[PDB]
C-alpha cells in the first residue's frame, strides 16, 4: 500500500558541501519523519525525530524542513566522523514504520 | 544509560525452531513497546515484529503466521520464537525499544545462518 | 450445449372448455356412501383453459406458476416427456428436471442452466442443462407410463410438498368423469413461480407429431363428492434533534470523548439514511432494514473525531494502540458506527493541537469508561514527579493536519450508536 | 379386551442412526440437508442414555409415546444456531432469524433436539465454516429451501456487486470464540417432524408378533389407534393405495394389516 524510495544512492562530497539527500513518499506524512545512521559493523545512532526537533546528545549538525512531502536534510558542515547511511521512517496511525533504501556518502 | 543484550545465535537448519532472548537493562518490558528490526548485508531496515505493552502482538502480511511471542516478566527478558525459516531470512537481528512513531533504544545482535 | 431454433411460427393461443375436469381425492382417506366437504385448491367448473397444439409447429412458451396447475394432454407415441419448474431457470436458483427415457424415470434437482430453447431428441440426445456443481437431492422412480390415450396431471406446491397426480384411461377435450389418485409425494421444499413444458423432436429432421396439451389454473372452492357401495366417485359438484450532534462545528477530544444522553422521542433513521457525504454503514447484530421495526430500550451517542483507521478497527476482531489503551468495543456489541469525511473544515494554515489521545497504559481498558490522562508515566525503576526524563514523560501527543495527505489519512467525524437490552420500559420506540 | 390380534409391520436391520447424530461436520443453518429413513428399528429410547437434551420441550406429542405411535415419514435436518436463539424455534415467534432463514408453521407436529457444544466446534481462531442470510424482500414458506448468492438491493440504484454503502452482502459469517459467552455459544439443532396422519406405516418399533384371532371381542391397536370390537371379513373391496375407511360419524371401521392383508372390520 505504502512504499518508501530514495532518488540518491551514492553521493560523494567533501567536508564543505551539501549532500542534498531526500526521501520520496507517495502520500503526505505530517512531521513524522526520522533519519538514522547505519555504520558498518557498529550499532546505529539517533539523529532527529519528527523531522522538526533534535534529540538530546545529538550534535547540532543534522536538520530538516518539510510539511508533508518534500523533506530535505541540511548539514552545515560534513564531519568525517558521521559517514554512514540514511533511512527515512514514516508511519500511519498504528506504529507501522516504513523504511526505504540507503544512501552512502564517500570521501 | 540504556543498553540491550541478545542471545540465541548459532547454526539453525531451514524450517526449524529457534528461540531468541532480549534482556532489557534498566527498563521493564511490560510497560513499553518491543521492536524487532533486521539489517541484511547490502539492504536496509524493514518491519520484523513489534510486541505491545499488553498481551497482544502485531505482524505484517508476510509474517502474519509462524510467529509466537511470549514475554516473561520474571527475568524481564523478551522471547522470540519461530517454527519455520527460509533461505532468504538470514541476517542480523536487533531487539529495540522506542516511543510512539519513532524508536530510540538499540543494541547488538545475534547472527544465524541456514543452508 | 444448446441449439437455437428459428423456424417457430407465432399464432394466438386458443381456449377450450373445462366442464368436468380438475377433480381428485382430497386426502389419502377413503369414504363410502357419505358426502364430505373439503377446503382445498381445486379447479372450478366451467373455467377457462388454454388450447396448445403441437404438429413445423413447436409452441413451447413459458407461463408463471401463481398457483396449482392442471395438465390435460391427449397423448400418442410418447411425444411429451416432462416439465421444468423453476423461478429464474439458471444456476442461481434450484430447478426441477423430469425426464422419462427408455429405461426408467429419474427426478433430479440442481442448478441447471437451461438454454433459450431446451428440448429432447431412438433417443440419444439430451440438451437440457450444461453442468452443476453443488446439488444433493436425486431421486429415481418407477416408469409412470387415431389417438387412444389421455393423461391428467395436477401439481400442487403447499407446505413445501410436491404431489404428482397420475391417471391412465383409454378414450377436442372429451366430456366425462374420472378419478385421480395420488401416486408420489415428494418434499422438495423449493420456490416455484414459473413453469415450461418439454417437446420431443424426431429427426428424419426435428419433426413433431400430432399432439396437444392443456394448461389450467386452480382456485380455492368447496366441492361435494358422492360415493357408493363399490367405493368409487360417481359425480362431483416528538422527534430528536439529531442535527445538533451531526452538524456541530467542534467536537470533543479523542481521549476525552463527550458523553451525551438524548431520549423521549422517536427513531427516524430515514433522515440520516439518505445523507450524501457519509459512505460507511457497518452494522453488527441487527440488520439496518429491521432497525426501523424492533424496539430498543437504550440509546447512547458518542462524539469524537478520528480517522478512518479506527473506524475500520472498531471491530472486536482486531486490536490497536487506540483500540487497547484508549477505547475498545465490547464483545457483545449490537450497535453501529457512522463516520464521514470532514476535509472541508478543521484544517487551518498551521497545525491543530486541540485534539489529543492516550498512548501508553499498563493494562487493557474497560469499555465505556471515563479515564483522565493527566498523571505522569513511569517506565524505569525510579519514578519521576512530573519530570520529562528519558524513561519518564507524558504519553499524550499532538496532531498534524495538512490538505495533502493520502486517500484514507484524514480525520473523520465519528458517531457511535449502541443498543442495549434491559427489563426497563423503552423511552424511545418510534 | 385381553390381547392384540395382529402384529405391527415386520422389522428389518437397524438404520445407521449414528450417522446423523454425533456428527463432526454440521451443515449450515440455511443449507440444511434432507434424508429418508425407513424400514428399520425405531430406537429413540436410547437417546435418554445419550447426551442430555435440556431442550426437549414438545408440543402435541408425548416424549415417551414415540414407541407405540410409529410415524411413517421422517424429516432429519441439520441446523446450527447460537444459544440465545434456541428459544426462537417455537412457532409464532418473530425476529430476523425466524423470518429470513427458517420458521415453524402453526400446524407443525413434533419437536427439535439441541445440546451444548462446549467440547468441540471451537479453536484458537474464528470458526468461519457456517453462514446465514440477513436480507430479503420477502418472508419464508415453511420447510422451504433458500440458497442465495445474489447481492441485495438497497435503494433504487442498481448494484453489480458489493458496495460500500449502496448495497450490502446478504451473507455474514459466525464468530464463535471459546470465551465469547454461554448465551452466544453455538448449539447443534436436529429436527424430528411428525405427521400425525393415518398412513400406511413403513417404519415402526420392535414389537412382538401375535397370532391372528377372529370373532372375539378383544382390544386392538392398529398403527397407534386403539379400540374395542369384533373382527369379521366382509365383501367390500379396497384399492391398493387405500388402507382404511371411515363412516359418516368419522369412526374407523376398516384397516389394512401388513403381510396378511385382509379386511378386519372394526365393528
Ligand atoms: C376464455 O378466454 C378467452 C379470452 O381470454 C375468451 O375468448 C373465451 O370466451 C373464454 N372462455 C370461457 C369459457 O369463458
Ligand atoms: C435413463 O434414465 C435412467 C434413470 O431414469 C438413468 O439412470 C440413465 O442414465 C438414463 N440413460 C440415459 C441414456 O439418459
Ligand atoms: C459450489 O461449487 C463450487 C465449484 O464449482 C465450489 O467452489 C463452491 O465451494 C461450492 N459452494 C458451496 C456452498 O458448496
Ligand atoms: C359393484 O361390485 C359388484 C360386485 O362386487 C358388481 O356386480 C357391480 O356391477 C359393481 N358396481 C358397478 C357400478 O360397477
Ligand atoms: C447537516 O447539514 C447538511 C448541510 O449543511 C444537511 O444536508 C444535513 O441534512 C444536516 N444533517 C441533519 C441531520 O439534518
Ligand atoms: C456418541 O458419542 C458419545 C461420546 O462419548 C458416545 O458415548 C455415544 O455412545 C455415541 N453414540 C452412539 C450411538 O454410539
Ligand atoms: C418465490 O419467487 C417469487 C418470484 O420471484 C417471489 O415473489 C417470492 O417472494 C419467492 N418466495 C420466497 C419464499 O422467496
Amino acid at each position: 500500500d505504502i512504499q518508501m524510495t530514495q532518488s540518491p544512492s551514492s553521493v560523494s562530497a567533501s567536508v564543505g558541501d551539501r549532500v542534498t539527500i531526500t526521501c520520496r513518499a507517495s502520500q503526505g506524512i505530517g512531521s513524522w519523519l526520522a533519519w538514522y545512521q547505519q555504520k558498518p559493523g557498529k550499532a546505529p545512532q539517533l539523529l532527529i525525530y519528527a523531522a522538526s526537533t533534535l534529540q538530546s546528545g545529538v550534535p547540532p549538525r543534522f536538520s530538516g524542513s518539510g510539511s508533508g512531502t518534500d523533506f530535505t536534510l541540511t548539514i552545515t558542515s560534513l564531519q568525517p566522523e558521521d559517514f554512514a547511511s540514511y533511512y527515512c521512517q514514516q508511519a500511519n496511525s498504528v506504529l507501522a514504520l516504513t523504511f526505504g533504501g540507503g544512501t552512502k556518502v564517500e570521501i | 544509560e540504556v543498553q540491550l543484550v541478545e542471545s540465541g545465535g548459532g547454526l539453525i537448519q531451514p524450517g526449524g525452531s529457534l528461540r531468541l532472548s532480549c534482556a532489557a537493562s534498566g527498563l521493564t518490558v511490560s510497560s513499553n513497546y518491543m521492536h524487532w528490526v533486521r539489517q541484511a548485508p547490502g539492504k536496509g531496515l524493514e518491519w520484523v515484529s513489534v510486541l505491545y505493552a499488553g498481551g497482544s502482538a502485531f505482524y505484517a502480511d508476510s509474517v502474519k503466521g509462524r510467529f509466537t511471542i511470549s514475554r516473561n516478566n520474571s527475568k524481564n527478558t523478551l522471547y522470540l520464537q519461530m517454527n519455520s525459516l527460509r533461505a532468504e531470512d538470514t541476517a542480523i537481528y536487533y531487539c529495540a525499544r522506542g516511543l510512539g512513531d519513532y524508536l530510540d533504544s538499540w543494541g547488538q545482535g545475534t547472527l544465524v545462518t541456514v543452508s | 450445449q444448446c441449439v437455437n431454433l428459428t423456424t417457430r411460427t407465432q399464432l394466438p393461443p386458443a381456449y377450450t372448455n373445462s366442464f368436468t375436469r380438475g377433480v381428485y381425492y382430497p386426502d389419502k382417506v377413503f369414504r363410502s356412501s357419505v358426502l364430505h366437504s373439503t377446503q382445498d385448491l381445486f379447479l372450478p367448473f366451467f373455467s377457462n383453459v388454454t388450447w396448445f397444439h403441437v404438429i413445423k409447429r413447436f409452441d413451447n412458451p413459458v407461463l408463471p406458476f401463481n398457483d396449482g396447475v392442471y395438465f390435460a394432454s391427449i397423448e400418442k407415441s410418447n411425444i411429451i416427456r416432462g416439465w421444468i419448474f423453476g423461478t429464474t431457470l439458471d444456476s442461481k436458483t434450484q430447478s426441477l428436471l423430469i425426464v422419462n427415457n427408455a429405461t426408467n424415470v429419474v427426478i433430479k434437482v440442481c442448478e441447471f442452466q437451461f438454454c433459450n430453447d431446451p428440448f429432447l431428441d431412438m433417443e440419444s440426445e439430451f440438451r437440457v442443462y450444461s453442468s452443476a456443481n453443488n446439488c444433493t437431492f436425486e431421486y429415481v422412480s418407477q416408469p409412470f407410463l387415431n389417438f387412444k390415450n389421455l393423461r391428467e396431471f395436477v401439481f400442487k406446491n403447499i407446505d413445501g410438498y410436491f404431489k404428482i397426480y397420475s391417471k391412465h384411461t383409454p378414450i377436442d377435450l372429451p366430456q366425462g368423469f374420472s378419478a385421480l389418485e395420488p401416486l408420489v409425494d415428494l418434499p422438495i421444499g423449493i420456490n416455484i413461480t414459473r413453469f415450461q413444458t418439454l417437446l420431443a423432436l424426431h429427426r428424419s429432421g426435428w419433426t413433431a407429431g400430432a399432439a396437444a396439451y392443456y394448461v389450467g389454473y386452480l382456485q380455492p372452492r368447496t366441492f361435494l363428492l358422492k360415493y357408493n357401495e363399490n367405493g368409487t366417485i360417481t359425480d362431483a359438484v416528538n422527534l430528536c434533534p439529531f442535527d445538533e450532534v451531526f452538524n456541530a462545528t467542534r467536537f470533543a477530544s479523542v481521549y476525552a470523548w463527550n458523553r451525551k444522553r438524548i431520549s423521549n422521542c422517536v427513531a427516524d433513521y430515514s433522515v440520516l439514511y439518505n445523507l450524501a457525504p457519509f459512505f460507511t454503514f457497518k452494522c453488527y447484530g441487527v440488520s439496518p432494514t429491521k432497525l426501523n421495526d424492533l424496539c430498543f430500550t437504550n440509546v447512547y451517542a458518542d462524539s469524537f473525531v478520528i480517522r478512518g483507521d479506527e473506524v475500520r478497527q472498531i471491530a472486536p476482531g482486531q486490536t490497536g494502540n487506540i483500540a487497547d489503551y484508549n477505547y475498545k468495543l465490547p464483545d457483545d456489541f449490537t450497535g453501529c458506527v457512522i463516520a464521514w469525511n470532514s476535509n472541508k473544515l478543521d484544517s487551518k494554515v498551521s497545525g491543530n493541537y486541540n485534539y489529543l489521545y492516550r498512548l501508553f497504559r499498563k493494562s487493557n481498558l474497560k469499555p465505556f469508561e471515563r479515564d483522565i490522562s493527566t498523571e505522569i508515566y513511569q517506565a524505569g525503576n525510579k519514578p519521576c514527579n512530573g519530570v520529562a526524563g528519558f524513561n519518564c514523560y507524558f504519553p499524550l501527543r499532538s496532531y498534524s493536519f495538512r490538505p495533502t495527505y493520502g486517500v484514507g489519512h484524514q480525520p473523520y467525524r465519528v458517531v457511535v450508536l449502541s443498543f442495549e437490552l434491559l427489563h426497563a420500559p423503552a423511552t424511545v420506540c418510534g | 379386551p385381553t390381547e392384540s390380534i395382529v402384529r405391527f409391520p415386520n422389522i428389518t436391520n437397524l438404520c445407521p442412526f449414528d450417522e446423523v447424530f454425533n456428527a463432526t461436520r454440521f451443515a449450515s443453518v440455511y443449507a440444511w440437508n434432507r434424508k429418508r429413513i425407513s424400514n428399520c428399528v425405531a430406537d429413540y429410547s436410547v437417546l435418554y442414555n445419550l447426551a442430555p437434551f435440556f431442550t426437549f420441550k414438545c408440543y402435541g406429542v408425548s416424549p415417551t409415546k414415540l414407541n407405540d405411535l410409529c410415524f411413517t415419514n421422517v424429516y432429519a435436518d441439520s441446523f446450527v444456531i447460537r444459544g440465545d436463539e434456541v428459544r426462537q424455534i417455537a412457532p409464532g415467534q418473530t425476529g430476523n432469524i425466524a423470518d429470513y432463514n427458517y420458521k415453524l408453521p402453526d400446524d407443525f407436529t413434533g419437536c427439535v433436539i439441541a445440546w451444548n457444544s462446549n467440547k468441540l466446534d471451537s479453536k484458537v481462531s474464528g470458526n468461519y465454516n457456517y453462514l446465514y442470510r440477513l436480507f430479503r424482500k420477502s418472508n419464508l414458506k415453511p420447510f422451504e429451501r433458500d440458497i442465495s448468492t445474489e447481492i441485495y438491493q438497497a435503494g433504487n440504484k442498481p448494484c453489480n456487486g458489493v458496495a460500500g454503502f449502496n448495497c450490502y452482502f446478504p451473507l455474514r459469517s459466525y464468530s464463535f470464540r471459546p470465551t465469547y459467552g454461554v448465551g452466544h455459544q453455538p448449539y447443534r439443532v436436529v429436527v424430528l417432524s411428525f405427521e400425525l396422519l393415518h398412513a400406511p406405516a413403513t417404519v415402526c418399533g420392535p414389537k412382538k408378533s401375535t397370532n391372528l384371532v377372529k370373532n372375539k371381542c378383544v382390544n386392538f391397536n392398529f398403527n397407534g389407534l386403539k379400540g374395542t370390537g369384533v373382527l369379521t371379513e366382509s365383501n367390500k373391496k379396497f384399492l391398493p393405495f387405500q388402507q382404511f375407511g371411515r363412516d359418516i360419524a368419522d369412526t374407523t371401521d376398516a384397516v389394512r394389516d401388513p403381510q396378511t392383508l385382509e379386511i378386519l372390520d372394526i365393528t
